[PDB]
């Protein structure tokens, strides 16, 4: 009824095999577990139906296996537009529970990474950009200071997707600070940790253009 | 409760532990439907309910009639 | 596994809201058709499982409707041929049906629907008919006749031949013959034998033996099969000329072109009008050849050869 | 081959009523009883309810009774949920699904294109725009900084350009204010930082309308 | 299509030319109908669609305990 | 020949002259319940064939009412001695008679 | 669950409770074909016996 997924994001290189986890917390009746596959952005599609049986045109790549609490999602080779979203759900019981979900994403080599505004100001608030890109590994950008302090719930975090043909890109951070407090300090200095990198770049945020 | 035995040498078998209910008797109880004696089918009514009515009135009659010609009829089962 | 009818749904949600706050008179005259005509199909299964103990054949449209049922016929686990035969033939489904009332719990009210299987499809089938075979005298007792026993229908199956003596049990459609194993035969092939030649020693055909000579008349598919014995009157009748043939002593057969009925003593008869075409095989009645002083006459249940080992 | 056709992307203010279509092509609605899933962005799965047209039935999870309805129109082969009383935990991406045999019981065959549905807190309303300034200094990369969001991810091209040039899909997040901001990053060999003028384009709200912004440090 | 010959020797005719349909299994499927557990009929209720309502679902109620009342009786044709 | 039931004229006119103006909802619930009571002699003859394979037998009220039935002795060439018979032993009639579903 | 006799196929019900074999000769064994009475259609043990 609860059936969770393991693991939340899967990381694994191209032709590798695929393993997927849904556990359950009481035994699904007649077995009856099925997993989806579903696209960034489009419906999902069934893949495997009674734990075990592929649909109708599945690549035999996709199997299914388990029983009582456990059952697994294997790719044999994945392939490049495998790396989606799969969910499981249980339909020997009512209601019928889904499970949150795995993702599963192109592993590749660590990564290769490459002040205040006045309007902004001038209309009050004024929110400061910590940026990133091209880059793997997923631990872009840190924390923030101002004037050597660190701050906490004044910062929002907003990540994209793997790139097409090089699987990167990077994070966006934006601190949002009103004008009582941009106007009040002078830099806007960032630590960021594990970027494939050697130290935090680009720290320098002297107020003004 | 129920055992089965077969003989080989006739080709046939025996069930046992069965209990019995055998019809020895009749007992004869009469049911009656009480019936009203209608004549007056008299109405100068067109609503759709008032037909109505009049419809399942003439069932009933015809009915009470059909009955009454099957009783001209004695009971016989052949 | 099918669910045909939801009253839960229909009581709890429709019906059911009707704030009885002592008035429970929440009410619209549509609900109380629309609860009637739900209800109805439960009540008429329960009348007839009430007067048929659990058991009822053939299955009703109340236990199954023809949609319901061409559905499970297009889901059930068999040939697309096995399929279309069904479908075209939904009454005779019906009529080979068994719907068995299983169980009333957890508010789920189940009766299995046993369908038939027709594993054997296509085959061909033929039907014999027999009439008795006396010696043609006038007088009474003074005779010595004898009857095929083997009649009823004859269907080719996995290299034998299933034969079902109660023919009242196998329905036809057309050219099609709806027959249940369980009420069959099975025999060898040679058993077609009786048919080209009575006296052929690889099987051993079935007759019974008599002394009563009594006219009857048989209607079979294209003809009718007529058994004159004594003084009766047996005649061959048209609808537009009257009678066109008076029959003699003995049996003979009439095909269907032509004539449309045929009268024996006191019975009429009305020959079917199918369509087809039919032969007259002529050979010499094997009654002949029987001496009548050593014939077994109360032979109930034998056949060609051992009424050869009595005599 | 049976196929769902949902209705178009729905923004209702809370405490509405939100009703979602689903047309069935290729088969009848009395072979294939409908189901409604939903799930909020990020998250699984949540199933909502279903109905079965051919027996006149429907149901709903005991999250959904009370306010969620499910309704169905033969004639135009049609099947209709409405859920009342929104919240913000009720903005999400609404399907229809069924399924093409009876061994699947409750897999899910057949799904409709999805339809999504925000609850909102306010109406249509215009984005806000912000350029960058000089940081420190290989390469270097600029930004342009949006707020203020509501009318659903937004697109506009003028004086845009053609393939590659990096890509620009930025994730546009929420915040506690109830109004989105996305950012964006072009980058570019640092010498071209001398001469080269940086005009980035960014979204406007409703769907017709359009911010240009050019960076000049 | 059908065709029939008379052998005159022995009073006998057979008729050929037909196709066969044999039953020679049986597939079981079940057929439920979903009940609904009620207990309270209490209603103040005057009103003549109230009576007509509570006459059906008492209708309702016989049905189902008349079918509990077989089902004491376990299936079975003799 | 007998013409028992007439669901075209029922249909055509009374019932269908609805103004379906996106409405149809014309109605009348006598008249939807004057549809069910002729709808159903119908569905009954439909009942009785499809468990019977077209031939019926005894012939059922729904197939001939006792009326209809009459009225066809007494219209039968026979003599008055056979048609005052089958009408005093109308019971037995339908016993000893078919109906055998033709056309449609 | 099955007894197959030829063509026809038979379901043995599936009734709980203990059966039991009982082994012994067939009468049939006993009997002389050559004077044996093959068409008593309502006969008896004694009966048979007499004929023979």
């Amino acid at each position: 009824e609860i059936v969770t997924q393991s693991p939340g994001t899967l990381s694994l290189s191209p032709g590798e095999r695929a393993t997927l986890s849904c556990r359950a917390s009481q035994n699904v009746g007649s077995n009856l577990l099925a997993w989806y596959q579903q696209k960034p952005g489009q419906a999902p599609r069934l893949l495997i139906y009674g734990a075990s049986n592929r649909a109708t045109g599945i690549p035999d790549r996709f199997s299914g296996s388990g029983s009582g609490t456990d059952f697994t999602l294997t790719i044999s080779r994945l392939e490049p537009e495998d790396f989606v979203v799969y969910h499981c759900q249980q339909y020997g019981s009512s209601p019928r529970t889904f499970g949150q979900g795995t993702k599963v994403e192109i592993r590749r080599t660590v990564a290769a990474p490459s002040p205040p505004s006045d309007e902004q100001l001038k209309s009050g608030t004024a929110s400061v950009v910590c940026l990133l890109n091209n880059f793997y590994p997923r631990e872009a950008k840190v924390q923030w200071k101002v004037d050597n302090a660190l701050q906490s719930g004044n910062s929002q975090e907003s990540v994209t997707e793997q790139d097409s043909k090089d699987s990167t890109y990077s994070l966006s951070s934006t601190l949002t600070l009103s004008k009582a407090d941009y106007e009040k300090h002078k830099v806007y200095a960032c630590e960021v940790t594990h970027q494939g990198l050697s130290s935090p770049v680009t720290k320098s945020f002297n107020r003004g253009e | 409760n129920i055992t089965e035995e077969f003989y080989q040498s006739t080709c046939s078998a025996v069930s046992k532990g069965y209990l019995s209910a055998l019809r020895t008797g009749w007992y004869t109880s009469v049911i009656t439907i009480e019936l009203s004696n209608i004549k007056e089918n008299k109405c100068n009514g067109t609503d759709a309910k008032v037909k109505l009515i009049k419809q399942e009135l003439d069932k009933y009659k015809n009915a009470v009639t059909e009955l009454q010609l099957l009783m001209q009829s004695t009971p016989a089962t052949n | 596994t099918f669910k045909v009818l939801d009253l839960k749904n229909y009581i709890d949600k429709q019906l059911l809201p009707i704030l009885n706050k002592q008035s429970c008179s929440i009410s619209n005259i549509e609900t109380v058709i629309e609860f009637q005509q739900k209800n109805n199909r439960l009540l008429e299964i329960t009348r007839e499982f009430s007067v048929n103990a659990g058991v009822t054949t053939p299955v009703s449209t109340y236990m199954l409707t023809n949609s319901e049922l061409l559905s499970l016929i297009n889901d059930m686990p068999i040939t697309n041929d096995q399929k279309k035969l069904m479908s075209n033939n939904v009454q005779i489904v019906r009529q080979q049906s068994y719907s068995i009332m299983c169980i009333i719990k957890e508010e789920v009210l189940a009766y299995v629907v046993q369908l038939p299987l027709y594993g054997v499809i296509d085959t061909p089938c033929w039907k014999l008919h027999t009439s008795p075979l006396c010696t043609t005298n006038t007088k009474e007792g003074s005779n010595i006749c004898l009857t095929r026993t083997d009649r009823g229908w004859y269907c080719d199956n996995a290299g034998s031949v299933s034969f079902f003596p109660q023919a009242e049990t196998c329905k036809v459609q057309s050219n099609r013959v709806f027959c249940d194993t369980m009420n069959s035969l099975t025999l060898p092939s040679e058993v077609n034998l009786c048919n080209v030649d009575i006296f052929n020693p690889k099987y051993d055909c079935k007759i019974m033996t008599s002394k009563t000579d009594v006219s009857s008349s048989v209607i079979t598919s294209l003809g009718a099969i007529v058994s004159c014995y004594g003084k009766t009157k047996c005649t061959a009748s048209n609808k537009n000329r009257g009678i066109i043939k008076t029959f003699s002593n003995g049996c003979d057969y009439v095909s269907n072109k032509g004539v449309d009925t045929v009268s024996v003593g006191n019975t009429l008869y009305y020959v079917n009008k199918q369509e087809g075409k039919s032969l007259y095989v002529k050979g010499e009645p094997i009654i002949n050849f029987y001496d009548p002083l050593v014939f077994p006459s109360d032979e109930f249940d034998a056949s060609i050869s051992q009424v050869n080992e009595k005599i | 081959q049976v196929q769902l056709v949902e209705s178009g992307a729905e923004a209702k203010k809370p405490g509405s009523s939100v009703k979602v279509s689903c047309k069935i092509s290729g088969g009848t609605l009395n072979d294939y009883p409908i189901r409604w899933v939903r799930q909020a962005p990020g998250q699984g799965l949540e199933w909502m309810g279903g109905i079965i047209p051919i027996l006149g039935t429907s149901y709903e999870t005991q999250k959904f009774q009370g306010r969620l309805t499910l309704t169905a129109d033969e004639l135009t082969s049609t099947v209709y949920m409405e859920l009342r009383y929104l919240t913000s935990e009720d903005a999400a991406v609404y399907f229809c699904a069924t399924m093409t045999s009876p061994v699947f019981i409750d897999a899910l065959d057949v799904w409709g294109q999805g339809t999504r549905v925000t609850v909102s807190s306010a109406s249509t309303k215009g984005p806000s725009v912000f350029p960058l300034a000089p940081s420190s200094k290989g390469t270097a990369a600029l930004g342009c900084l949006v707020k203020d969001y509501f009318p659903e991810p937004v697109t506009v091209s003028w004086n845009s350009g053609a393939l590659t040039s990096g890509v620009h899909t930025f994730p546009a997040v929420l915040q506690s204010s109830g109004l989105y901001s996305l950012s964006s990053v072009v980058t570019v060999p640092s010498s071209s930082l001398g001469t080269q003028t940086y005009i980035c384009n960014v979204n406007h709200k409703p769907s017709n309308t359009k911010v240009d912004k050019r960076v000049e440090p």
